[PDB]
């Protein structure tokens, strides 16, 4: 338990102004800007068509391989997927010397995408599969996951071998790769703010993350539309706004940078 | 164990 308080835009700006290594922790949240609805049982968005218990579970991937790479298939191509201005404010604050990793639990590849450089991928990629017999790595780009691309024309895919792909993301019942954890915590173990942006903390990848965080007694702001599980418990701060708001901070940390003019 | 879930 921690008493968190509202804090505005510019109240963040100027927390961030003192600090030499920012992190990133986020959620579905930041990609909601990008046309992926976060709520997930919203009946007017893809997840409609889509039992979670079958795709988003391994279970339901070793029953049905199929369904993931139709969701992955329909996500890809049924809807327009660009960086929102979230994106490029965290791009930015990389820039200007204060962000200096995102550790992610999305697979849609908006954060690299939008030029960060430091991404870590707690629950994998979307361009990344694998031969679940094999362990054969095929590199994916955004046309190969389009309906009409020759690697969507039988589902799952299939290897050389025999075997066939799954798509290099942590399903629920899965475990998160313990070197890439482990890179995620010694971002956080040197951070001098946790910036927890999109996410309800509520996945055990990010609940553990933030407490992880409290122990080594980092000050934690979430950005977010609404207060989440870690409200009150875990974050110093809050910021009720949309991940895409971010482009006032970054304004401010910018022309305050732009002190390079003499005089 | 870092298992993903709820
Ligand atoms: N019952 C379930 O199967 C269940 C439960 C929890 C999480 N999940 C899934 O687990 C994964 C990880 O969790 P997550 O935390 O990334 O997703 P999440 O759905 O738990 O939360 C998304 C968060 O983003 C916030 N948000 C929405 N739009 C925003 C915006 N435009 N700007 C800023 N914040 C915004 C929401 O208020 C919410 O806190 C996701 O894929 C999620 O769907 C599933
Ligand atoms: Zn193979």
């Amino acid at each position: 338990k921690k008493d968190t308080q509202s804090i505005t835009l510019e109240e963040l700006a100027k927390i961030i102004k003192k600090c030499k290594h920012v992190v990133a922790l986020t959620g579905s949240g930041t990609s909601a800007e990008s046309n992926i609805p976060s709520f997930r049982g919203s009946s007017n968005s893809i997840w409609s068509k889509y039992d979670p218990r079958i795709y988003g579970t391994i279970w339901g991937f070793w029953k049905y391989p199929e369904k993931i790479w139709e969701v992955i298939r329909d996500i890809s191509s049924d809807y327009e997927i660009e960086i929102n201005n979230g994106h490029v404010a965290l791009s930015t604050l990389e820039s200007l010397g204060y962000l200096k990793s995102v550790v992610t639990q999305n697979v849609d590849g908006l954060h690299e995408a939008s030029g960060n450089t430091k991404v870590i991928s707690l629950h994998g990629n979307v361009f990344e599969a694998v031969c679940c017999t094999c362990n054969k790595i095929v590199k994916l780009n955004k046309i190969m996951l389009q309906k009409t691309s020759h690697f969507m024309h039988q589902l799952p895919p299939e290897c050389p071998c025999g075997g066939i792909f799954k798509p290099n993301i942590i399903l629920f019942g899965e475990v998160v790769s313990s070197d890439l954890l482990k890179e995620a915590e010694e971002e956080i173990a040197k951070c001098d703010l946790l910036l927890v942006i999109g996410t309800s903390s509520t996945v055990s990848t990010a609940t553990n993350l933030c407490h992880f965080a409290c122990k080594k007694k980092k000050k934690i702001v979430e950005i977010n539309i609404s207060k989440t599980y870690i409200t009150n418990k875990m974050s110093d701060y809050h910021v009720c706004a949309k991940f895409s708001e971010l482009t006032k901070v970054a304004n401010i940390l910018k022309g305050s940078s732009e002190k390079n003019k003499k005089i | 164990t870092a298992r993903k879930s709820t």
